[PDB]
């Protein structure tokens, strides 16, 4: 070891090692393990290969080390394939090669991406006898995760699950991120609860994949029963378990459930993270409760946190859906003064902010900009400029937009909402290829679903595909986005709108007001209550609440659509209620398309 | 408060109240959520009835959660939702939450003697007696006077169980308070005395 740190030629060490030999002293497999490390240092393969052949008419059992380093040498040169040849020929040998070997030779097979030559090497590893390890599993779901085979993975698994192999802890991580990534969110749950019967105990890793699952995925549920798992096993959840748990409340409009989680994590000493804060203002975002996002942002000045660019967009979100639109461009007027640098959601947020206001000519200047750089903006960007277009019945620029997305020979996803929005695709056949983008658009969570149904009903609406709007709901709610849009019980029959866009809203509220005059018409009984929630936050509590635009929106709408039936309420300024004694007097709403 | 708003309240109360006596704590929870979506706002006795629902299906975690919701909505607790709470605890033997929760009730400015009082009972009848003892001892070497039967429990449960320095303890304890020992008490501690080979 003093003449290979020193720059000795190869032969040089290999002569030396000759004379080890005519000593009389037993040689070790040390040396030899040298014998192959300056090789894998030179990229030698033959004289690796004379080295190996060597020991193997030696009688010695090789170590680990002459794996690798055989298995490095070889993949310098890229003829990792002769090593399964020096396996083969030490098989017929008598000599068993190890799994630690073949593992090896998997790894560096993996990372060099090769998936037959994998899938060779286990088949001869079969062939040997030996039984694989937890370690050779972990190895090729994780190649075959990352090359997006799921349906080799979910294979692979059986197998191992049936091969009398109890699979470890660490495989269910490899299993949990890769589904979790493919958007296999009710997978993920389904893979616990597999896991809790084999009898093997969860880590901090697992908990906090899991989490991240439900809160990405928006499934509240399994995250509460997750974190009481947790505490009934007198473990104490990580400041990043918590904020999954904080994420997936928000996605199901659940603030209440969402800031006691907040407030749990002080409790038990897991303060909040960066990320945390973010969680909570797009929650609050979506939402348009602007006086929760002030208090993160008047939080986070005071907590050491600078205003980053993610900070910035949920500010524009939270006051455009809240209706301030003077406030929205000042906050990306004071953005631009920071320097930071808008990202393409950025560019999304303020687009929403003129479009929603009715600005056609600010709109124009945003749109080609965002192709200025070619950047080919979203669908969501897209259905914003129909919206605006189609408010001020602008039908030329609507037919010279259109256009652009029917060929669209780059993005799938437009040409298909493209070609739908027209009407095309509204057969039996035909709406198989529209359900087959949705189904692909719900695997980034519902954090982008909620995004892409709002533009897109938005849309719909103001062009006059107001039938077709109300069949695209009708696939959003089905899939979970808006789920705290109806509640149909004997007390209360609700309505919430304050995360919907305008063109969402009166869809909601067409839908809803036809299935209220169902019940009407038969003798299903009748709620206490029926409740239209446009403002859901701490606004409610003052006569703000009542002059945002939503909450007049909703109200002109039903105003002249059911008379004098709707009025507001004396006790909370965004509610829009009718006794039960008026809905005794009461299609309501023509669902057409233009 | 209108008229209106009385009537929704009654049986938006009446439907809360009929599920937590029903022992259902989910239901409990669709109501509150029916009250949000009315805009009513949920008082300290709709999350009372939350607090007894998970109370009475022997769920700690469930009771504990519904608090933290009561405080988190700005709500505060009913001296009876705290008193749900602590008996809780002891028929579960958590003493270490329900002397957090009797804290809290002196933080809220409540009469803990009563809340004490229950949190020792239970662990007693739980066969908690260790942990009951070291609930007594803290709250009667804090000044609280308990009663003439809990006195009277504690000595004899003690001494039943060989637990002589605990009774001897207690039996100090209840004269300082001005409760004079009587012949049943010592002899409680004399059925001890006598095996310990030292007349």
């Amino acid at each position: 070891n003093a003449c290979a740190r020193g720059g000795l030629d190869w032969e040089g060490l290999l002569g030396l090692f000759a004379e080890m030999r005519h000593e009389g002293i037993q040689p070790d497999i040390v040396t030899y393990n040298t014998l192959l490390s300056a090789c894998a240092i030179r990229g030698l393969g033959d004289e690796a290969e004379m080295v190996f052949r060597t020991m193997n008419d030696g009688g010695i059992v090789p170590d680990l080390t002459t794996y690798s380093h055989l298995v490095e040498t070889f993949g310098k040169l890229g003829r990792l394939e002769k090593v399964s040849d020096l396996l083969s020929e030490m098989a017929s040998g008598g000599s068993l090669p190890d799994i630690t070997s073949y593992n090896v030779l998997l790894e560096a097979y993996a990372k060099s991406g090769s998936i037959k030559e994998a899938m060779g090497v286990f088949h001869q590893m079969q062939a040997a006898g030996c039984s694989p390890n937890a370690n050779t599993y972990s190895v090729l779901l994780n190649l075959f995760g990352q090359n997006g085979r799921y349906d080799d993975v979910r294979q692979l698994f059986l197998e191992m699950k049936s091969s009398n192999t109890d699979p470890d802890a660490a495989t269910y991580n490899i299993l949990i991120d890769v589904f979790g990534e493919g958007g296999y969110f009710k997978e993920v749950v389904t893979l616990f609860h597999d896991m809790v019967e084999e009898n093997i105990e969860p880590d901090m890793e697992t908990y906090e994949g899991i989490i991240f699952a439900c809160g990405k995925g928006g499934l509240h549920e399994d995250a509460r029963k997750i974190l009481q798992y947790m505490t009934a096993k007198d473990v104490v959840p990580s400041s990043k378990a918590y904020t999954g748990v904080i994420e997936a409340f928000g996605q199901a409009a659940l603030y209440e459930e969402a800031l006691v989680a907040f407030n749990t994590m002080h409790e038990v000493g897991s303060n909040p993270s960066i990320e945390t804060f973010h969680s909570l203002l797009y929650s609050f975002a979506r939402g348009g409760l602007f006086k929760e996002s002030e208090v993160i942002l008047s939080r986070l000045v005071n907590s050491g946190i600078p205003r980053n660019r993610d900070t910035f967009n949920a500010t524009i979100e939270a006051y455009k859906q809240g209706g301030k639109f003077e406030e929205a461009v000042k906050t990306y007027v004071d953005m631009e003064k920071s320097r930071c640098d808008p990202d393409e959601r950025t560019l999304e947020a303020v687009l929403s902010v003129y479009s929603c206001a009715r600005l056609v000519d600010e709109c124009r200047e945003q749109f080609e900009e965002m192709k200025a750089s070619d950047i080919l903006p979203s669908i969501m960007c897209y259905c914003m400029m129909l919206s605006v277009y189609g408010k001020t019945e602008s039908w030329d620029d609507v037919n010279e937009l259109l256009e652009e997305m029917l060929s669209n020979r780059v993005s799938n996803i437009h040409q298909v909402i493209g070609q739908m929005i027209k009407g095309n695709y509204d057969d039996d056949s035909n709406w198989q290829i529209v359900e087959y983008v949705l189904d692909k658009l719900n695997s980034e969570g519902c954090g982008l679903g909620i995004r892409f149904y709002n533009a897109l009903l938005d849309a719909l609406w103001w062009l006059g595909q107001k039938e077709r709007a109300a069949r695209v709901l009708n696939e959003a709610t089905k899939r979970g986005i808006f789920p705290e849009l109806f509640r149909k019980n004997k007390l209360v029959w609700s309505v919430d709108v304050h995360r919907m866009s305008e063109g969402g809203m009166y869809t909601a509220l067409s839908v809803w007001l036809n299935d209220l005059s169902d019940i009407l018409v038969k003798g299903q009984d009748l709620p206490q209550l029926a409740v239209v929630v446009s403002v859901r936050g701490q606004l409610e509590k003052s006569s703000a609440a009542r002059e945002s635009p939503i909450t007049r929106a909703a109200f002109s709408f039903l105003q002249d659509h059911v008379s004098s039936s709707f009025s507001f309420t004396g006790w909370n300024g965004g509610r829009i209620m009718c006794q039960r004694s008026q809905l005794k007097q009461l299609n309501i709403v023509a669902l057409t398309n233009s | 408060v209108s008229a209106l708003e009385r009537s929704l309240r009654l049986t938006f109360m009446d439907e809360l109240m009929e599920r937590a006596r029903n022992r259902d704590p989910s239901g409990v929870s669709e109501v509150i959520y029916d009250m949000i979506a009315a805009g009513l706002s949920p008082g300290p006795r709709s999350f009372h009835g939350l607090v007894v629902a998970h109370a009475l299906n022997g769920d700690e975690q469930g009771a504990m959660h519904s608090l933290r919701k009561e405080l988190g909505a700005g709500q505060r607790p009913l001296p009876e939702t705290m008193i749900a709470l602590v008996r809780l605890s002891g028929s579960k033997g958590n003493a270490q939450r329900g002397l957090e929760l009797l804290a809290a009730m002196e933080k809220l400015n409540y009469d803990i003697r009563q809340a004490w009082l229950i949190l020792v009972e239970e662990l007693v009848r739980t066969n908690h007696l260790e942990e009951a003892n070291k609930v007594f001892l803290k709250g009667a070497r804090g000044g609280m006077r308990a009663t003439d039967q809990l006195y009277d429990l504690m000595i004899e449960e003690d001494c039943k169980a060989g637990d002589h320095s605990n009774a001897l303890d207690i039996s100090y304890e209840m004269e300082a308070a001005g409760r004079f020992a009587t012949t049943f008490h010592f002899n409680c501690l004399l059925s001890v005395q006598a095996t310990c080979g030292i007349p």
